[PDB]
């Protein structure tokens, strides 16, 4: 099955599950998402505030956590276990 | 990609070409043997590097010699 | 009689099985937000984000380490929103690596039949850019709405 | 030797479909088309895996690798008395004829081809790597 | 058309072909030139397809090899009955088996090994056997060692008959190819003549011999005063005093009053409370039923009498819209290829041996089988290893059928052609379910190890933590316990005690069986089992499917079966062969079967095997630690591999010290395997070149050139020592631990 | 311990953020076409 | 020598003789005195008592563990521990090495030299296995005559 007039159809370049419908939403739903997700578009810009915002948000709740929230900030609550040879 | 080199110890027994699975080797005329032919590797960019030619070479030591160098999509044997 | 080759071609690595080209399956897969080739890729990326955002609150509130406290709504939703923010950066660095700014689309233009269609804009440097922001806003809203419907309104379910 | 032109009108062998066929390397990098003339309707082993009914006339088979063309080609050169040729097809539309380059198979010698990659010395007269430090040349290519 | 085709004297019975070693192969008939000739001499010794291209002489070779195998098995059975007759305490064990251990091997007092002749009981010294022959002879009704000696010399007579038939069917009257291709007659005479009449004859033995002798053995009668087996046949009043249904004398059989045979043909179920083994009225009704059912099934196929089935007509009518021309040519596959039939027969025999292992710990068929824990562990472990080896060999000969007997012209658009046409889908979806099973079982084990290490026992997968109760197994076990009341009326009790019907059977103060619990630990280890079986299926099915060709190597069928590689090309084509997939599936069989027998040993040492004291209290060997420690790898290393190995390492200076020696030597053979597995041929070849130089210096060079072992041979030697060393390690640890605590 | 909260800060950054910085910047770098 | 008491006067070596018979005597308590397995343990005890009376009479050295230690330095008291059975060994091991070397010379000058190693010529083998008795006089005799070693010009040597 080789054609020499359509090179994509004879090699497997098929949109197997694609659709050519232009739109199925309405204008009210579409204008809401592009307004809110307009500052999240650029890859270089989005990678900057996700690293800087992600480093702050793990250091905040890592430090403001309580004893019941995380056991490493609870500390010891009993007498320490003495090892052998008096150590 | 891979560099296949033919040396002057070749007897023109043709079995390096017959063992080749990617059509690298061909028999060119020569004046250094009884068979009056030596192998050559023009399509050495198509060489996978399998060394089937070195397994089929009866000359001690080998006349066809494959050196595994830079590997591309020809010499990796991929279909994707 | 039931199994065909992929679009009549036996030498492409696939088959037209009932799990691939059913009347019901090929209707389904053609309406999923990833295979809309003419919709702008920020809008269909919000639906890919709302979905995955919602579903991920479930295994993080019912299985996580803080599942036996009263903070199980707050701990698991921020854990579900944390996987959104990581996968947004995984979506960010994929579009930086795969697609270059100013290139064409690495997409099959031809459909199942022989009709010529427009190129899919998602496999571009700017199409995956708006797709990444669609997953970030949709994912953070999909987590927050699943947190609202589970631990703010507290709707009755057998497991919550 | 004038290279043969790919007709792109000869049909395919009767094959039920395989999953070992053309992946996306066919779509963006290359794929290989092997064309051969048949005496009659036979059954051959597909190099992607499977069996197909080959036609009574000329046949066209699309393969992904150059090794699949020789594995098929040496199969229908020993089991069948069929001369074959294959090509290399690129996604831009260029068909590169590959084998046999002179029209006669590389096992047989032709006067037209020249010696390339042939060393006039042996392996034991190759130079040591210590006296070829920091050069583009290596112990075998000179 | 089915009739006897033989021909007379194909090859002359001569020793001139014994003197030439490599006579079967053309390459080995020239004599040796390197030391690899010796290894290809043994590698191609049994490979009859590589000798000749004629399937007739191949089939004659296989038939006489079957007779030689039958001679070897009859010599082995002769030895095990002679060891029961002369070197055992079978009469002493048969007097009272709850205190005397079964022993049938006496060693010679030569080098300090006479300590291995331990105090097994009954005034006897010897190696305590775990093969179960004593309980088998008790179930056969064997009372004296003269009967064991008679069975040994009868087996020697049959071994001479198999040797004579192997000589006869290769040198005097050997069958032709169409005699072996009469598969309908062979199935008719194997179903009816072999498995039907064999079950009927053993049913007759279990009516006349096993049943009254084993009934007298339940009454506490001494075996020296029990009447001999022919006295029940002769004096039928002696047979009628134990079963009154014998007083009618074969008239209810031909008048269809079979319910009047309800005295000795019962559907009881469960175990004998006297002995702990299944009832022989049930085992005699079982054999009579599978005989009146295998003899019915042996009248199915068409030989030459008109009635029957041509199985080509069965296959060629089985075709579907999802397949098209399926099942066609499979008769031509299975009558022209010995390897395809060998693949099917090996898969059924290995899976059947696994069925045997489960249907013997769970429904112990022999008296005092369950309470002798050494026999139960060794029989389950032995049959699991044999079954795993035979299913890996099934995939092996499947792959040999692909590389040497699969004709693509005769197989177009059938099932096999389409399975080859989508083998990427099969292997990829198998790969997905293997990775999914690997995470969702072993990563669950890693999660339990991590939260048990991090001091979070509530964050685990325990019976007290997040529960993963096997609700399907826990429902099928209740369905099999609450069966007799409604779905299987005519049963006195239930099929097995491990279902949940109570009946705490105490034989000799030791637990035969009880209800087996299934919890989170059993769920985790069964998902380990499903994962390991699936991965073994993945390597083995990948080797079967990619035996012909691949995306990597499209001419792999021309390279053969036992080829190492194509070379360092295409990135490296190491272990592309189907043989190498059998080689890796042998390791995955080690992993699968070893975790199966480890789960078995820990599960029944913790929840089944033990002792019963007064007032109905059951103390197990490792009390209740399977539900809490077998969910972590540290428990498996600690409460199984360390706590239960506290009898294989301090067995020195006792009768079980040979288990310590073979435990350590099995570690040696395993670490010796890692020399062959991790290394390669060229290093050893140049080291042998240095040794050959040292031999040339002192003029002790052999003319047979010393060579390193081949890459296929180096992998074969490595996997043989890996399986031998690891299996012998588990054998030594099992047979020291469960003998010591049993 | 002098400052107990720098365990709570640097172990999340060097354990989670810094591999997410390093592996994402390397994956951009190793897949640059240049 | 080396801080080791002799085994005839070692209290630990006599303790191991006492606790070995006592282990075997307790094994004898559960058998009849005229029974066949009791004769094996009675032969084991007499084998043990022969062993301990042989180790003390050879001047063996026993440590603090009560175990006989071998002095392999070449002591005039301790010749039978290493020096005497080592010279007995090397005579036997040189016998194996001389009749295997002389067999290869005898089959290298044959029509088919490789068929005489898989199929060992027993009349050729047994006529030189007797000749391996006097092998130090034949190995150093071949060493002095130059027939033991091969010159390096006739030896296959791998290249540099
Ligand atoms: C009713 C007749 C009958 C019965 C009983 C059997 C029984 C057997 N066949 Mg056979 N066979 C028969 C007819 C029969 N065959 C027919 C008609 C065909 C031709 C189409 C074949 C061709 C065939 C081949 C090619 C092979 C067998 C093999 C086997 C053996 C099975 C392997 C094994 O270990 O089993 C358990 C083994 C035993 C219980 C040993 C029993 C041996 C005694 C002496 C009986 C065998 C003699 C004879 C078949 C029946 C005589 C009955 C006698 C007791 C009165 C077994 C001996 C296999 C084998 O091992 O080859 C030797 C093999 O692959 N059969
Ligand atoms: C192949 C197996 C086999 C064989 C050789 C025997 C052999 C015998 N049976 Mg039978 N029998 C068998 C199966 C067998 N039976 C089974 C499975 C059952 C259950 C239906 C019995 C139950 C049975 C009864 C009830 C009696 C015999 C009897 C007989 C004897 C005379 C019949 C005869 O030889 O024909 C003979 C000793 C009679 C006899 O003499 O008893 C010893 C007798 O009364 N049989
Ligand atoms: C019904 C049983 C059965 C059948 C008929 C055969 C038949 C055959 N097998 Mg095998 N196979 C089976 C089951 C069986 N196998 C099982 C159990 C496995 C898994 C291990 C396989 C895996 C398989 C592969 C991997 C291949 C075959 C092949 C062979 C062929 C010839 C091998 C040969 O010459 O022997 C050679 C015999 C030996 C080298 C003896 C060594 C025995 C083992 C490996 C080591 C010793 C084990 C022993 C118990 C330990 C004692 C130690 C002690 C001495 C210190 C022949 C067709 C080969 C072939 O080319 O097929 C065409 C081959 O490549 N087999
Ligand atoms: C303990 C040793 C070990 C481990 C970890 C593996 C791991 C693997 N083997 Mg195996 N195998 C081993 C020894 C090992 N093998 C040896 C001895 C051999 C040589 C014979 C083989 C050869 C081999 C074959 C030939 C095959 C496997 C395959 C696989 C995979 C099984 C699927 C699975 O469990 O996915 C889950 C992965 C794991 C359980 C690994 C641990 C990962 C943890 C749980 C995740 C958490 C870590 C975290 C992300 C870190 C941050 C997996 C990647 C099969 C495969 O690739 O297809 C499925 C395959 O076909 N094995
Ligand atoms: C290579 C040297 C070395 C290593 C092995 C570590 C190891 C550790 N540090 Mg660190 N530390 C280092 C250098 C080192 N330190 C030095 C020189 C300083 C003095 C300024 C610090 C100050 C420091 C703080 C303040 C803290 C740790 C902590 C920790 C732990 C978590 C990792 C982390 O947050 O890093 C943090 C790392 C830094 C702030 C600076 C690291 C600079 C090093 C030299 C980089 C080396 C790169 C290496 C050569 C590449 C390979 C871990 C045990 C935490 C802890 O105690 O856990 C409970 C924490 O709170 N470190
Ligand atoms: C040093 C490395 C590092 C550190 C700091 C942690 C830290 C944590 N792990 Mg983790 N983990 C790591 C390595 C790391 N992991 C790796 C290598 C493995 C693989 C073997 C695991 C596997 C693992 C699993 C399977 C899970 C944990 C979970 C946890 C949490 C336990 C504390 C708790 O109860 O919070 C309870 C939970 C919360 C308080 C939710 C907080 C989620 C925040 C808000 C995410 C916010 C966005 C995020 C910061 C964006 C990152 C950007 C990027 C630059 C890093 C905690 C957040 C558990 C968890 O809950 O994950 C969240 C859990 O399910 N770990
Ligand atoms: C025919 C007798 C013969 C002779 C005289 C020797 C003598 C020699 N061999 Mg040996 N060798 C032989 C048989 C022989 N070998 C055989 C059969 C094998 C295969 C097992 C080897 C394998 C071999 C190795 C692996 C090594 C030697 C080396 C040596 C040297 C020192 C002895 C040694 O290492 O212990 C003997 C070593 C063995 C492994 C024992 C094999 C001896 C067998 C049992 C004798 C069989 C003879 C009988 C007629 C058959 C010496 C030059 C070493 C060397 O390179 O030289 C310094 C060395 O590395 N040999
Ligand atoms: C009963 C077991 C013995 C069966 C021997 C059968 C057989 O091979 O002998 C039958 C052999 C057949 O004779 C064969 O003849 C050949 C030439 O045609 C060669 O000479 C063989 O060496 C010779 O075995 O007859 C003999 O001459 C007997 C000697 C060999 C048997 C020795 C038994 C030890
Ligand atoms: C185990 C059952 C799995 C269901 C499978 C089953 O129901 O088979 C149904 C289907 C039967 O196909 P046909 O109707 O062609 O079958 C006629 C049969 O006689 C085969 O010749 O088998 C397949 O197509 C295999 C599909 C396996 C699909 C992947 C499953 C793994
Ligand atoms: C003799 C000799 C010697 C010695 C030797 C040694 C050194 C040893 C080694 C050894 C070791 C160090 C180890 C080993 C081990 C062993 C083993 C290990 C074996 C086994 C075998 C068998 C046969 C097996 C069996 C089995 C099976 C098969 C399965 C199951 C299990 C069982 C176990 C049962 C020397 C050289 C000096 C000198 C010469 C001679
Ligand atoms: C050790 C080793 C060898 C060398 C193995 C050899 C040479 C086998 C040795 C067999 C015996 C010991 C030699 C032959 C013995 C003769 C029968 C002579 C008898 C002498 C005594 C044994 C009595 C390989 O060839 C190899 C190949 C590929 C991967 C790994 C390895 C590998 O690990
Ligand atoms: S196989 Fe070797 S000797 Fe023969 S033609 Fe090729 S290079 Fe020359």
């Amino acid at each position: 099955y080789f054609d020499l007039g359509e090179i994509d159809n004879t090699t497997g370049n098929w949109d197997l599950y694609g659709n050519d419908d232009p739109n199925r939403y309405n204008g009210f739903q579409n204008k809401f998402f592009e307004t809110f997700a307009g500052a999240f578009t650029k890859r270089g810009l989005l990678l900057k505030f996700l690293v800087l915002g992600g480093a702050t948000t793990i250091g905040y709740l890592g430090s403001t956590s309580s004893g019941d929230l995380l056991a490493i900030k609870n500390g010891p609550k009993q007498a320490p276990i003495m090892g052998p040879r008096g150590r | 990609a891979h560099s296949v080199k033919i040396y002057d110890t070749c007897i023109g027994c043709t079995q390096c070409v017959r063992a080749c699975p990617t059509d690298v080797l061909e028999m060119v005329p020569w004046d250094g043997c009884k068979a009056s032919q030596i192998a050559s590797a023009p399509r050495t960019e198509d060489c996978v590097g399998c060394k089937r030619c070195e397994s089929a070479c009866p000359t001690d030591f080998l006349s066809v010699r494959v050196y595994l160098g830079a590997e591309t999509t020809r010499s990796m044997g991929l279909a994707y | 009689q039931v199994i065909e080759p992929l679009n009549g071609d036996p030498f492409i690595g696939g088959l037209e099985t009932p799990v691939t080209s059913s009347p019901l399956i090929a209707w389904y897969l053609s309406n999923l937000p990833a295979y809309r080739t003419a919709v702008a890729p920020l809008l269909r990326g919000v639906e890919i984000g709302l979905a995955h955002g919602y579903l991920l609150v479930g295994p993080f509130v019912l299985a996580g380490p803080l599942r036996n406290s009263a903070v199980r709504g707050e701990a698991g939703s921020l854990a579900a929103a944390g996987l959104v923010a990581i996968l947004t950066m995984c979506l960010t660095i994929y579009g930086i690596a795969s697609f270059k700014e100013g290139e064409a689309s690495k997409a099959p233009s031809l459909t199942l039949t022989g009709r010529q269609k427009a190129a899919d804009k998602l496999q571009t440097a700017e199409g995956w850019a708006g797709f990444t922001g669609g997953f970030f806003f949709g994912g953070l809203s999909g987590v927050a709405w699943a947190y609202i419907l589970l631990y703010v309104l507290n709707l009755p379910y057998p497991v919550k | 030797f004038t290279p043969p032109t790919l007709n792109a009108d000869t049909p395919a062998p009767i094959f039920g479909g395989s999953t070992g066929g053309l992946l996306r390397k066919a779509q963006v990098e290359e794929f290989y088309v092997i064309t051969w003339e048949s005496p009659k309707e036979q059954i051959f082993e597909m190099p992607t895996g499977g069996a197909a009914i080959m036609r009574s006339g000329p046949n066209l088979l699309k393969l992904a690798r150059k090794e699949q063309c020789l594995a098929l080609g040496a199969r229908l050169r020993t089991k069948f008395k069929i001369q074959y040729q294959f090509y290399r097809v690129f996604p831009n539309g260029e068909v590169q004829y590959l084998h046999p380059k002179d029209g006669v198979y590389p096992e047989k010698v032709n006067a037209g081809r020249t010696a390339v990659g042939v060393n006039n010395r042996s392996i034991g007269q190759n130079a040591n790597p210590a006296e070829l430090k920091f050069a583009h040349k290596q112990a075998y290519d000179l | 058309e089915v009739k006897i085709m033989v021909e007379k004297d194909p090859v002359k019975t001569s020793f001139e072909k014994w003197a030439k070693p490599g006579h079967f192969s053309r390459t080995l008939a020239k004599g040796p030139n390197t030391t690899t000739w010796i290894w290809n001499l043994h590698a191609d010794a049994h490979d009859f397809d590589s000798h000749t291209n004629d399937l007739e002489e191949i089939s004659r070779k296989v038939f006489s090899a079957h007779f030689g195998q039958l001679a070897v098995i009859f010599i082995w059975l002769s030895g095990m009955y002679f060891h029961g007759a002369r070197f055992s305490n079978y009469e002493a064990w048969l007097s009272d088996p709850t205190h005397i251990k079964p022993s049938a091997q006496v060693v010679w007092p030569i080098v300090g090994q006479k300590i291995l002749n331990g105090d097994v009981g009954g005034g006897f010294q010897g190696i305590q056997i775990t093969s179960g022959f004593f309980q088998l002879w008790r179930a056969s009704g064997i009372t004296s060692e003269l009967q064991l000696y008679t069975t040994a010399i009868g087996g020697l007579i049959f071994a001479a008959l198999m040797l004579f038939a192997g000589w006869f069917h290769y040198h005097k009257a050997a069958p032709k190819l169409a005699w072996f291709q009469n598969v309908e007659s062979m199935l008719n005479h194997h179903l009816a003549g072999l498995l039907g009449l064999g079950s009927l004859a053993w049913a007759g033995h279990q009516v006349h011999v096993s049943l009254p002798i084993n009934r007298l053995l339940d009454a506490g009668v001494d075996p020296k005063e029990i009447p001999l087996p022919h006295e029940f046949i002769l004096n039928r009043d002696l047979l009628a005093q134990l079963y009154p249904s014998f007083s009618k004398g074969l008239t209810p059989f031909f008048t269809l009053n079979w319910s009047e045979y309800s005295d000795f043909l019962t559907f009881r179920g469960g175990l004998n409370p006297v002995t702990g083994g299944l009832w022989l009225t049930d085992t005699a009704h079982h054999h009579l039923a599978i005989a009146v059912l295998f003899l019915v099934a042996g009248h199915m196929y068409r030989t030459n009498f008109g009635i029957g089935h041509s199985m080509k007509e069965i296959l060629e009518a089985h075709k579907g819209p999802f397949t098209g021309e399926g099942h066609k040519g499979l008769y031509e596959i299975l009558t022209t290829s010995w390897h395809a039939q060998l693949a099917i027969n090996l898969a059924m025999l290995g899976s059947l041996t696994i069925i045997v292992a489960h249907h013997m710990y769970a429904m112990p068929p022999y008296p005092y089988l369950a309470t002798d824990y050494a026999t139960q562990l060794s029989l389950f472990t032995h049959h699991m290893w044999i079954g795993g080896f035979l299913v890996v060999g099934a995939a092996a000969h499947a792959a040999i059928f692909m590389v040497r007997d699969y004709d693509p012209t005769t197989q177009y658009n059938n099932l096999l052609d389409r399975v080859l046409r989508h083998r990427d889908a099969i292997i990829s979806h198998l790969n997905w379910v293997c990775i999914f099973l690997g995470f969702h079982s072993f990563g669950l084990y890693i999660h339990n190890d991590t939260m048990s290490a991090l001091g979070r026992p509530q964050d685990m997968f325990s019976d007290t933590a997040i529960q993963l109760q096997p609700v399907f197994a826990q429902w099928i076990q209740n369905t099999h316990a609450l069966a007799p009341s409604l779905t299987a009326p005519n049963a006195t009790a239930s099929t097995s005690l491990t279902w949940g019907g109570g009946d705490l059977v105490a034989v000799g103060g030791k637990v035969a069986l009880l209800p087996i619990p299934l919890g989170t630990a059993d769920f985790l280890v069964h998902h380990i089992h499903a994962f390991t079986i699936h991965v073994t299926v993945l390597i083995l099915l990948k080797g079967v499917l990619f035996a012909r060709s691949s995306r990597l190597i499209p001419d792999k069928a021309n390279l053969g079966f036992r080829f190492p590689c194509d070379g360092p090309g295409r990135g490296g084509t190491c272990q592309v062969s189907a043989w190498d997939h059998v080689f890796l599936g042998l390791f995955w069989m080690y992993n699968a079967i070893s975790v199966v027998i480890f789960h078995f040993s820990w599960k029944m040492q913790s929840d089944v095997w033990g002792s019963i004291s007064d007032q109905g209290v059951v103390t197990h060997i490792t009390g209740g630690n399977f539900a809490q420690s077998s969910i972590t790898i540290n428990g498996w290393l600690r409460d199984f591999l360390w706590a239960q190995a506290s009898q294989v390492i301090q067995s020195y200076g006792s009768s079980l010290s040979a288990y310590g020696l073979l435990f350590l030597g099995a570690h040696f053979v395993w670490a010796f395997s890692l020399m062959f597995l991790f290394s390669g041929r060229g290093y050893w070849q140049e080291l042998i070149e240095s040794i050959v130089w040292a031999h040339n210096k002192l003029k002790v060079a052999p003319a047979i050139q010393p060579r390193a072992l081949s890459i296929v041979q180096g992998r074969a030697v490595g996997v043989a020592h890996y399986l031998l060393g690891g299996i012998a390690t588990t054998w030594a640890f099992f047979l020291a631990r469960i003998i010591s605590v049993g | 311990m002098t400052a107990s909260y720098l365990p709570s800060i640097f172990v999340p950054l060097i354990g989670l953020v810094f591999p997410a910085i390093t592996m994402a910047s390397l994956f951009i770098y190793i897949e640059q076409d240049e | 020598v080396a801080g080791l008491t002799p085994c005839k006067e070692s209290k630990g070596f006599a303790k191991r003789q006492k606790q070995e018979i006592k282990k075997l005597e307790g094994r004898l308590k559960l058998y009849a005195p005229d029974s066949a397995p009791a004769l094996a343990i009675n032969a084991t005890i007499e084998k043990t008592k022969r062993r301990f009376e042989f180790y003390g009479n050879q001047g063996l050295l026993c440590g603090t563990d009560g175990l006989p230690h071998l002095i392999v330095d070449g002591d005039q008291a301790h010749l039978g521990e290493f020096v005497y059975p080592g010279l007995v060994f090397l005579y036997i091991a040189g016998w194996i090495g001389w009749v295997g070397r002389a067999y290869l010379i005898d089959v290298r000058t044959s029509k088919k030299p490789t068929e005489k190693e898989i199929i060992i010529d027993v009349p050729l083998a047994l006529r030189i296995m007797s000749k391996g008795l006097t092998w130090p006089v034949a190995a150093i005799g071949e060493l002095r005559s130059g027939k033991l070693v091969e010159k390096s010009s006739n030896i296959t040597v791998s290249p540099r």
